[PDB]
């Protein structure tokens, strides 16, 4: 069954970077697109960006410069780096799936969240 | 691409027909999502692919629209179904949430 | 209507007075009595209302939302929530893994797959109590009676005038072997079809009693695993297929009144009516002699017999001897009972079950007999 | 009892007297002659004779006696005795083999699992040969005499006192299609069910000729294999399930006496009494008019009629004028056959089968009438 | 032949005269009338005409034209032709490869095997269709009739001599209910067998309307795969197996001259004779007393009844008092009706079923009655 | 699905080396013995030679002195060599499988055949 | 071992009953195969092991023989039936082949 | 199917060493106890030990002083060593397998045995 | 801990209905086995866990007991069941045998 954790230290320094870890249990890597998404308290969703296996990402424009996400297809989770960070980007952290079926055309998703983590 | 929902607040009984209307920023065909959050869970799918429904979801919660303009409705609303309500958009590539309209008891 | 003969009824030195009469659909009985009118009795229709339900089976289906999910190797088996969900075709299996498919080493990892099954068209199944086949005798002077009877209450009494009470003890005889058979319905129409026929049937089915759709994998395909995914396919429609089929099999005609229920085109009622004290009268018919040609050939009734239908021109009231040989005796059934001409240019029905094989139906006797060919296998 | 009406007896000129009288249980017709004490008949029980086993389905299993063997990669298949042995359920599967489970390299190893099945609580099956229905009839005076009759066997003749020797011709007739149910027993209790609601049953069943318990797998679960162990285990008891589905289907009470006899409470049988030569008489019944009342109310009897039982207060013997209808006509159908009270201040049963839907039932004639509403689906 | 007693026929002030009498095979019943000659009248055989077939089973198979195909691991699963022609039985597995079968690495390879199922000897299973149950009444003086009756037409009317023109109202009653029933044909044999007993069968079956052979794995056996290969194997055959099962079975001997109408040895017809107005003879025959003695003993029929033949002696033409009890009275059901001698050293047919567990049968009245000891389980 | 097919040059120089190759797809070169044969135009066909998998070759006595045939298990493809060839040889080249069942002995064959190479 | 065959020509109608025979150098048993040839493709298989036939040939088409002497026969000529037509020796070790009977139009 | 057999030298010299090699065929020798046991001629049985795949081994008090029983789990074969070796020791020596279901608790065994070898 | 049988010699008929007792030095439960073994060959597994028994022993064999003492039973005696019968201890640690009742022809 497919469940999705993410993890790393909950509160970082400002202007720093920022490490978390999205570990997928119970299904393959290979598949979808693997995204982040965060929730500022108060406020509603902001989606982050995904990345493939193959390794083709893709950001949200209005924070590109500062995000790189990684993708390890060996210990199976996928990685979100946040640079430049500051409090506007202290919120609740999630990493969710995307979806891909490709040989049959039934797509739209996003269909295994974690709990999210709160980062400060 | 932006999208922005109608109302961002509600207050209904238990029973009531609601009905979220949820506009894009231009057209993106049948390709919209609806989520329902209550306060300290993470977001749950309800809603795929405009109309389509997933297994896991009462059968009173039903979407629709195509192009431009999308609506949800909950036929007679439920306890659990207090909660706040998602969209989502495709692009193709990247893609973006609404700003939620929350649900609440009159 | 054709008048009974004197043997046909008894009158008693005390009690009352019974009638016999094997009464069949579309004819029509009439008695007669000195001083009185006369009593005209047929069978209107024998019918069955609502027979249960049995088994559906769905000739075409239609398979949504769809998921897959993957194991690498050693990591154990794949396992999806719509393997529980009985609305889903699920199959299991293992593909071909390693470095091209993200995976941590070569061999076969476990796959799971999922639809949900809906069918789009299904075909129903009924079963017939044969305790509950109604059969309605109407019955009027020259002041209408109707009668409903059922084939467990054969016996049914009914109040008159001059003729007094009568009581009605009668019998169903039944066209065809309703243990045998189903009743069949698709969309508008509807058939009678052998049991095992359908029991025999490679499409998934419902049983009466609800439940989940058995053994899907009928019209449903999984195509072989590849990296990780899988082709699921719903096979195509399978109406040609039955209605093909459903051919060699009578139809079976809606009512155009009630249209619940189901007439039954063949089948006859074997009566007794206990009458009160009364002398009837017996009008004994003559064996027809003269010119009779067909009005409609012999003809195939998809139940093992045939049906002709002849005129009469000179024969008066007349009985007409059917026969079935290979000048020889005959070998065949006839079905007709009381094949008689009321009235000179009408047109009478005679059913008959020859022998299989090469045989002469012979209508008539003399010169003015006529004579049909007949194959059967 | 209830006497004969005239026309329910017919004396000859020569030869004897004959009567036709359909007698049903619970009831009892009685025929009367001058200078002579009344001879009393009636049908006494209805009843199935052993009928034959077919079929047992286990609604409780239990597992015993646990084997597993083991088989690392490239070593072939495993192979137990048990695989063999028809008493035991047997998987074959594939585990997760490598160092820690001490292989000789990493792969799938065969692995096989067998355990000993027991059927702790199971539900027979039974087929009823219907040429084999037995029903007696009880004849005396006013001298008993006690008449088996089978459902072939429908001639069978006795001795009198001055009525002399009677011959008595008898068929039956079924209350339900027994070529389209089963009779089911479960432990104390028994019923009447569907062949099909039984054939579609999702659990393990054996042959009445014997044989092994067939499809085991609907009672028993193979968890998924780990190291090189699997976790076997029977299944619930199911007993609430089939009891639950056991509702909708009437039960046949056991017999007190002989108690290897099922007697069907429905149905009834049609006799005709060929007599010697002599003077009957032919009591004749009047229409009921004054107050009647319902002693219990108009009721569903599972099988799609419904029975109910009135009181006479005025009327004498007196006929009961049973009708369904929609001042119309009436479209049901009398169950019942002579509806009659014998004397005042006594209960009597009617029957009868509605049309579906929304109809009103009317008992007698007059202010003093009956009515009562009922629904049918 | 057996004369009818005098209530066996009604003579009415009016109409014709009715006969009543239950004809049962290999017996006759003769009506006398003064000034004219005896018409005899008998059952001469009741048949069935070429029932329709249902599902053959194939009790022992062939296999012909055998291939193997074969994949190293990671090349996908092995595809045949003959996957998809239904000739051949097809089975799917995998092999332990490696170096010293020629592969690339190490693992399971997909290997695929079908060979040609053709079915030597099987053994075929009929419907019987009830309504189309066949039975032949020969009436002739002392001038032939030959009546050929079907169960639906039991009315045909015939002409005669003196006697005027006769009408027979006519029911069958089976020895055997036919919808529990399969007729079941191995080579030059036949027998009656169970519905259930056949549909329980573990032999691969092929429906009447023709198709593939199913669930071919009954007689087919796929040895577990090797390095590259797979011994295919015809399961021996079972013709050993049903012959053994089918001998609690009754077997239905084949017609001598048609030699495609199966003869049924039990049975009766119930008949209903409308004659003409004219006064029969009514012959009161006398229960017997002296001396009886069994020319065969009481033995059991196959179907839960027993017969005997016994031989009178002094008892001129005579009924016998056949009864079978616990002094007491008889529990047991008399199914030969009119057990009657008509002269004196002739043999006589006398069929009974008798109750469950020990019970006595007793034949004649007196010190020169008989009595046979009867077990039944 | 099993499909026999050879290749190589398609053009070969007088008194010299000859290399065709079969190539067999959708089956395992483990079994059966593995076949050539020539035809030349206006006449019809030469059995050439075969071999196992185990290498146990047999050629035709006519030829034999002037041919190899290779089996790669490996690549799957097994190999024709014709040294010393002339214009007799100039033929058309099928590569075709014979057959083994061996645990049944449902045996003879010339089953899959491939479309065959004009060498000149 | 050589193989040799007649007719090597045949002239024939679509629906003659045609029969070509084959003959070998010596015994070989019931071990022989034929082969359906048209000019272009490559050779087709059709009898194996004397009398069996490959699924995917026409019933019409029929072998015999054991030992020397071996004959193809086509119960009902039809048109796909025009090609050439060749046989197969055994030996245990080494096979052969025949001169081939060409099937022609008449 | 499973099947024990023991091995070694049939004849040994007294205050010596002792090696048997119980060879497990058809079956895994990760699961149960492995275990000896022996029979001097005109006596009954005594137990000798067992040992696990893990390698929790555990003898017979009378005996441990001179017993080792290795396991290899490689060559599927546990072997039995007996130092200071008497003529008390010379019997028959059965190699057989107790038993472990731990997934059930269907347990109590020795169920497969060996011919024995005799040991002088 | 030790296991005392009794008898150690018994002589019996085709038929008999014999009975070994097994007794032990403590409590061990129902922990106890049987078994048969006729001289030349490797002993049997006969009964296991006090009571329950091995598929491919008679149902004549019928074993019983727990806490201290347990019994074997042969109902009726057999030919083959001439054998030497022992018991098995458990410890949950360190097994034991007995001493062994010879089972002779009478």
């Amino acid at each position: 069954e497919v469940q999705l954790v993410e993890s790393g230290p909950r509160l970082v320094k400002p202007s720093e970077t920022l490490s978390l870890t999205c570990t997928v249990s119970g299904g393959s890597t290979y598949n979808h697109h693997w995204s982040w998404i965060r929730q500022p308290p108060g406020r509603g969703l902001e989606w982050i960006g995904y990345i493939s296996y193959s390794g083709k990402s893709n950001y949200n424009p209005s924070l590109k410069s500062r995000v790189t996400i990684s993708l390890e297809p060996s210990t199976t989770q996928f990685s979100l780096k946040l640079n430049s960070l500051t409090a506007a980007d202290t919120a609740v952290y999630y990493c969710a799936r995307e979806y891909r079926d490709d040989t049959n055309y039934y797509y739209y998703s996003l269909d295994v969240w974690g709990p999210g983590t709160m980062v400060t | 691409i932006v999208m922005t929902q109608s109302p961002s607040t509600l207050s209904a009984s238990v029973g009531d027909r609601v009905t979220i209307t949820c506009r894009a920023s231009q057209s993106i065909g049948s390709w919209l999502a609806w989520y329902q959050q209550k306060p300290g869970k993470a977001p749950k799918l309800l809603i795929y692919k405009a109309s389509s429904l997933e297994s896991g979801v009462p059968s009173r919660f039903s979407g629709s629209g195509s192009g431009t303009e999308f609506t949800l409705t909950i036929s007679s609303l439920q306890p659990e179904d207090f909660a706040t309500y998602y969209c989502q958009q495709y692009n193709n590539y990247s893609y973006t949430f609404g700003p939620g309209t929350k649900l609440e008891i009159k | 209507c054709i008048g009974i003969t004197d043997r046909d009824f008894i009158e008693g030195v005390h009690g009352g007075t019974w009638v016999s009469a094997t009464l069949e659909q579309d004819k029509c009985v009439t008695v007669m009595a000195p001083d009185k009118p006369s009593l005209d009795i047929s069978l209107e229709t024998v019918a069955i209302d609502r027979p249960a339900e049995v088994r559906k089976v769905c000739y075409n289906a239609v398979l949504t939302h769809v998921k897959i999910n993957d194991k690498c190797p050693s990591t154990g088996e794949a396992h999806l929530a719509e393997e529980n969900e009985g609305d889903n075709a699920c199959k299991r299996t293992y593909s071909d893994r390693g470095w091209g498919n993200g995976c941590g080493l070569f061999g076969k990892g476990s796959i799971v797959a999922c639809a949900k099954f809906t069918c789009a068209k299904s075909m129903s199944l009924f079963e017939v109590d044969q305790t509950k086949i109604q059969y309605v005798i109407r019955a009027q002077l020259h002041d209408i009676k109707t009668l409903k009877f059922d084939a467990l209450s054969g016996s049914q009494e009914v109040e008159f005038i001059g003729y007094g009470k009568a009581t009605l003890e009668c019998q169903v005889q039944t066209a065809v072997d309703f243990g045998n058979s189903y009743i069949a319905e698709m969309e508008t129409e509807s058939w009678i079809v052998d049991r095992q026929w359908a029991q025999d049937l490679t499409l998934p089915w419902q049983s009466g009693s609800g439940g989940v759709w058995r053994e899907m994998h009928h019209l449903v395909e999984f195509e072989p695993p590849h990296a990780a995914t899988i082709r699921v396919l719903a096979l195509g429609n399978q109406e040609g297929s039955l209605k093909t089929a459903l051919t060699g099999a009578m139809r079976v005609t809606k009512d155009t009144n009630d249209n619940n229920l189901y007439k039954l085109h063949g089948g006859h009622v074997s009566c007794r009516v206990k009458l009160s004290a009364l002398t009837l009268k017996g009008t004994s018919y003559k064996i027809c002699t003269d010119k009779m040609f067909f009005v409609k050939n012999p003809t195939d009734t998809g139940h093992g017999t045939v049906v002709m239908q002849v005129k009469v021109s000179k024969g008066a009231p007349c009985r007409i001897p059917v026969i079935v040989a290979d000048a020889a005796i005959n070998k065949g059934i006839l079905v007709t009972v009381n094949p008689i001409a009321s009235t000179n240019d009408d047109e009478v029905l005679i059913e008959v079950n020859p022998p299989f094989g090469d045989s002469y139906i012979i209508v008539g006797r003399g010169d003015s007999r006529l004579t049909y060919q007949w194959h059967k296998e």
